[PDB]
RNA sequence: GCUAAACCUAGCCCCAAACCCACUCCACCUUACUACCAGACAACCUUAGCCAAACCAUUUACCCAAAUAAAGUAUAGGCGAU
RNA sequence: AGCUACCUAAGAACAGCUAAAAGAGCACACCCGUCUAUGUAGCAAAAUAGUGGGAAGAUUUAUAGGUAGAGGCGACAAACCU
RNA sequence: UCCUCCGCAUAAGCCUGCGUCAGAUUAAAACGAACUGACAAUUAACAGCCCAAUAUCUACAAUCAACCAACAAGUCAUUAUUACCCUCACUGUCAACCCAACACAGGCAUGCUCAUAAGGAAAGGUUAAAAAAAGUAAAAGGAACUCGGCAAAUCUUACCCCGC
């Protein structure tokens, strides 16, 4: 049985949805946003 | 014949005969300019200018004085969607000069005159295409776009 | 083309919301 | 000087040295028609 | 003469040519040789023709005139030769008992494969046959184990083909459960 | 990217399909059949494997044991390979001692 | 760099390699020295042409022909028709042997013959 | 010849056809279509049945069907299951507006009883002369197979013979004397040809 | 709004069962795929090493004909590793 | 061992001037690669421009063949063997 | 107008790789096309592909081969008897081309041409900064430069170490 992950989209989107109102790439780019938004919070 | 085995000759052995030979021709159209007495056919790789000789005097009773032959190349440059190489084929040249003067124009084996037929042809899909688009007018340029369907 | 049915419709649910987002039903 | 200009062709060289005659001439050589029979090569040999 | 490489002169240019039937082997199994014999440059001065037209259509860039012409010709010229074919056939194992007109045998080549080595014409007998003799009908120890792995190689094609033709089956059944029967 | 714009096709389970109707008939075939057959005779599968069980080095010496004789010459080689490689790994490496 | 998928041909490789291959014509004689060619008569297929005048089989045959089951010749048919009916009027006859059998047409062997069925030593 | 990949995609167009070459290139790979097998014995529908449409646009309406298409199990239907497709379009010109057919599966038709109009269903069966011919179920009467034009085109009743057909008497007499002499022997004596010189021994090895 | 995104098939894997094995004509051990000439050469012969022994030097498991059990027992071993 | 080291078979090239004897000098073709600049993902995974050493000899060079890694080959640079 | 480094041919290699027609796919730019599809093509006298047996014969270079003088001592030759009445097959023949990942300033044997009768184009347009590259000219001085006269210019003297 091979598992893969599926719902990888909707945790990406977790850490996103607090970076859209930061400025440039640290706003879409999930490796550079999560280490941001752990710093904002 | 092509593609068999021929009998092995010895000093003081019978004649080599072949009574229904599977060597086919094609006399074709010479790419440039020829001398008139000259012939130029395709033949299998595996026939001699002797063979084509004795074929054309033989079936056709075609007197003839000098035949010559080459190996042509085919292209072997095309690709396939498969980047594999394509091979057009090789295919044997032969020259034959005709024996007692005599000539050989190749003819027109495709007149104009003929492939025209005065008999009308009256197919009911071509016949209504060709009626629909001369019966429909263009567009008017004072009408602006506007159907032209309407009587209104 | 990875398994399962409960990504696919969540992300149904959101594609849905989106939509409506974009034209808000009168 | 400059190199990458080893390969200087000739037939004869090259049906010699990796010939269909050349390959079956020994049982290791008639081995390696093996393996790339074995394996489906399109060309088994020279 | 060179006339007879090409159509009747009237069918120049004619959008299509009629023809009759090929000959079929039962209606050639009634002729004789020797009628058999002249049908064959019957045939083949038809199909020398058929074959120049063809190549001449390729150089106009036009379509050949009745191009199912030219395979009349060679079915009935393929359907002769087998009715010759069928009558030296018999005509041999009555006179012979042997099954095929060249000699051969049954032998093991230098890559351990069975082959039907035909025989081939000689004036010499063949322990004199320099070039004959280098030839090797017989293989050595170190041939078996490819013949394994070959044979191991054919095992497995043949299994995933039977096993797919099995899953085929299957997907079959979901889509049409009324083959049940 | 990376996930499906459409629902798969709904999943069709027939609960009651006589595979599933009749699933574990049987399994006592020993304790109510006056011991006459092992339950373990039921299983069906590889030689090497009906009514035993272990751990991947075990299982691979078990196969080679059974049909190695009967084996492929490349799928033995690999077997061999595997045991030797299984064998320095568990005897060899890891946490404890 | 050499291409070892294209075909070998006698176009290619030096001028002795170019003009030892063929392209499968039949030999019809050899070298003698000097390099000068011998060709021989007899090796050189003749083409038995028959006379086709007043011939009545024609390319095609025409569409209005009745179907006919197809019944391969075999040993057995050609047989029956060619060799029994001389043998079934000679055993009534009363004179039969297995000496005359030559008679019927039965060939002891093919040495001899011009043309032998096996080994085949003709031509199609 | 014939070239066509394993899993090529039969359709409307013939293969090999201008719009099947440029459809189906030698480098399409699509889905296969999965096809119900039926046996050649049991295929029951034929180009010129009548047949009763059941599923569609023209459900309950009876055609003759035009096309068999057997590795799609599909009928065409003439002039029913239509749509309208534009034809001989240009630049300049819209084109004219044809009614198309779109193939009907063969559970998607009805063969019609001959007496009664009606869609039956039918199983193949052997007369007392032993001829394989098609029973309504119901009604037990034999479906006569249709008459349809010869693939190659041709009316025998009209067939006139040209310059280079074999008339019928000639084509069919038989010249044939079974004997035991090969074609060679037979020619060589017709024609007198005569050989004195005898064929040597080789070695065959 | 672009570039793109999305897909369900092709087939494949592991078992079971079953021993396995091709063929038109023509060509192919010489420079294979080369119609046709004086030759005569002929097959067998202990695996090694990495690695483990915390170096290394004796030593260091490798289907060999019934699953289980006897048993990791008797026994072998720089009596160490095994 | 189609590069390269050495060898085998049978080939090829070497103007003009001096001396007329030459592993002699000057100097083309040709072989080599002293010095400088340029180039340094270059035209080039070793080149270009100029300047240089040799250039009838232990010369240079086309063709086919030979020696194979526990080895070959080497006017020993631990050279060279795609 | 200016180059000519060449050029033509053979060998080796390569294998249709700037011919026609139809396509607007493209040449490190560009609609001609070396890219695509179709159609054509190189014709033997040149060259390759050779030879009946057995025995027997073959001291005296080459160099204008004549004087002359050599050493490293050399590429070219038969007869005897037997056998042998036959004839012109087969294959190479194209190109703007090969080895270098390239439409690469490199590699590449021989004949002829010795500067050309053959073959070619250093500048896409403009401007005329620095730095950089390749050249030309330079007052007076003339190695004061520098590790060293490197480079350039001119074109020469004497000596030492090492190795004949
Ligand atoms: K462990
Ligand atoms: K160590
Ligand atoms: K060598
Ligand atoms: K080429
Ligand atoms: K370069
Ligand atoms: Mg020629
Ligand atoms: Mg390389
Ligand atoms: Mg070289
Ligand atoms: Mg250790
Ligand atoms: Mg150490
Ligand atoms: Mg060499
Ligand atoms: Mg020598
Ligand atoms: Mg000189
Ligand atoms: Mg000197
Ligand atoms: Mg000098
Ligand atoms: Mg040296
Ligand atoms: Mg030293
Ligand atoms: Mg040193
Ligand atoms: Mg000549
Ligand atoms: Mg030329
Ligand atoms: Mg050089
Ligand atoms: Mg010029
Ligand atoms: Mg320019
Ligand atoms: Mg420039
Ligand atoms: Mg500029
Ligand atoms: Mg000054
Ligand atoms: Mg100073
Ligand atoms: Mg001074
Ligand atoms: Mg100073
Ligand atoms: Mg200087
Ligand atoms: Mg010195």
């Amino acid at each position: 049985l091979r598992n893969r992950v599926t719902d990888r989209y909707f945790r990406i989107q977790e850490v996103l949805k607090h970076a859209r109102h930061f400025r440039g790439r640290k706003n879409r780019c999930y490796r550079l946003a999560v280490r941001t938004v752990i710093r904002a919070f | 014949a092509r593609n068999v085995v021929y009998p092995l000759y010895r000093l003081g052995g019978p004649q080599l005969r072949v009574f229904r030979t599977n060597f086919f021709i094609q006399l074709v159209r010479p790419g440039v300019a020829q001398p008139e007495d000259t012939v130029q056919f395709r033949i299998p790789m595996e026939m001699t200018r002797v063979d084509l000789r004795n074929y054309l005097e033989g079936i056709y009773n075609v007197p003839v004085a000098a035949v010559r032959t080459r190996v042509q190349h085919g292209s072997n440059k095309r690709r396939d969607h498969r980047n594999v190489r394509i091979k057009k084929p090789d295919y044997k040249v032969a020259y034959v000069q005709l024996a007692h003067g005599q000539t050989f124009t190749f003819p027109d084996l495709f007149p104009e005159k003929d492939e025209s037929p005065e008999g009308s042809a009256a197919d009911d899909l071509y016949s209504m295409l060709e009626e629909e688009r001369q019966q429909r007018q263009s567009s008017d340029p004072r009408r602006g776009g506007v159907p032209s369907w309407f009587g209104l | 083309v990875k398994k399962g049915f409960r990504a696919a419709f969540r992300f149904q649910k959101e594609l849905e919301r989106q939509r409506l987002l974009r034209c808000p039903p009168p | 000087k400059a190199r990458g200009n080893e390969y200087q062709p000739s037939n004869i060289k090259r049906k010699n040295k990796h010939g269909w005659v050349r390959r079956l001439s020994t049982p290791a050589g008639v081995q390696v028609i093996l393996r790339r029979m074995l394996k489906g090569r399109k060309s088994l040999s020279h | 003469g060179l006339e007879e490489f090409f159509d009747d002169p009237k069918n120049w240019g004619q959008e299509k040519v009629k023809s009759g039937a090929a000959w079929t082997c039962q209606q050639l199994r009634n002729k004789s040789n020797e009628d058999l014999h002249k049908l064959w440059y019957v045939l083949l001065k038809e199909r020398n023709m058929l074959l120049t037209l063809e190549q001449e259509a390729k150089r106009q860039r036009l379509p050949m005139p009745s191009p199912e012409r030219l395979d009349k010709v060679v079915d009935s010229m393929d359907a002769l030769d087998k009715v010759v074919q069928e009558r030296e056939d018999a005509l041999r194992l009555l006179q012979t008992g042997q099954e095929r007109a060249r000699p051969g045998a049954w032998r093991r080549d230098i890559f351990g494969r069975i082959i039907w080595h035909k025989f081939k014409q000689w004036v010499i007998p063949w322990h004199l046959n320099k070039r004959y003799n280098r030839k090797r009908f017989f293989a050595l120890p170190y041939v078996d184990h490819f013949l394994r792995l070959e044979r191991e190689k054919r095992a497995r094609i043949k299994a995933r083909k039977e096993n797919l033709e099995r899953k085929k089956a299957k997907i079959l059944l979901k889509k049409f459960p009324h083959l049940a029967e | 990217i990376g996930i499906r714009l459409t629902l798969p096709p709904p999943k069709v389970v027939d609960r009651w399909n006589e595979k599933r109707a009749m699933f574990g008939v049987y399994d006592n075939i020993g304790i109510l059949g006056n011991f006459e057959k092992h339950p373990k005779e039921l299983i069906r599968g590889p030689i090497w494997l009906r009514g035993w069980k272990g751990n991947e080095l075990q299982r691979c010496i078990r196969k080679r044991k059974m049909v190695g004789s009967r084996m492929f010459a490349d799928d033995l080689h690999n077997l061999n390979k595997r045991i030797r490689y299984l064998y320095k790994h568990f005897n060899r490496h890891g946490k404890f001692r | 760099g050499a291409d070892r998928m294209s075909k070998w041909t006698s176009k290619r490789g030096p001028r002795s390699f170019r003009g030892r291959k063929g392209r499968g014509a039949k030999g019809i004689g050899f070298l003698t020295s000097g390099w000068r060619f011998v060709q021989i008569k007899e090796m050189v297929p003749e083409f038995v042409v028959p006379d086709l005048t007043g011939f009545k089989l024609k390319p095609y045959v025409s569409y209005l022909a009745p179907e006919s089951e197809e019944t391969p010749l075999t040993a057995a048919q050609l047989f029956s028709e060619a060799v029994a009916p001389a043998i079934e009027k000679d055993f009534k006859d009363g004179t039969f042997d297995p000496d005359n059998l030559e008679k019927y047409g039965f060939e002891p062997t093919q040495e001899g013959k011009l043309f032998q069925l096996y080994p085949r030593n003709f031509l199609r | 010849k014939v070239t066509l990949p394993p899993h090529y995609r039969y359709g409307m167009s013939p293969p090999g056809s201008v719009a099947d070459k440029r459809k189906n290139p030698p480098w399409i790979r699509r889905r296969p279509v999965v096809v119900e097998p039926i046996s050649d014995e049991d295929w029951y529908l034929f180009c010129g049945d009548t047949v009763e449409i059941l599923e569609g646009k023209d459900a309950g309406k009876q055609g003759k069907v035009v096309q068999v298409i057997r590795q799609r199990n599909w009928v065409v239907v003439g002039g029913l299951n239509t749509h309208y497709r534009y034809i001989g379009k240009t630049m300049d010109y819209r084109g004219t507006m044809i009614p198309s057919e779109a193939p009907l599966l063969h559970r998607q038709v009805k063969l019609v009883d001959p007496m009664d109009r009606k869609p039956t269903e039918i199983e193949w069966r052997f007369t007392e002369a032993g001829e394989r011919v098609r029973v309504s179920t119901r009604s037990g009467r034999i479906i006569p197979k249709p008459e349809f034009p010869r693939a190659d085109g041709i009316v025998p009743e009209t067939w006139i013979d040209g310059p280079k057909d074999t008339s019928v008497e000639d084509a069919l007499e038989r010249t044939y004397v079974p004997c035991l002499k090969t074609l060679q022997e037979e020619v060589m004596e017709a024609m007198g040809i005569k050989e004195t010189r005898k064929y040597k021994k080789v070695y065959w090895y």
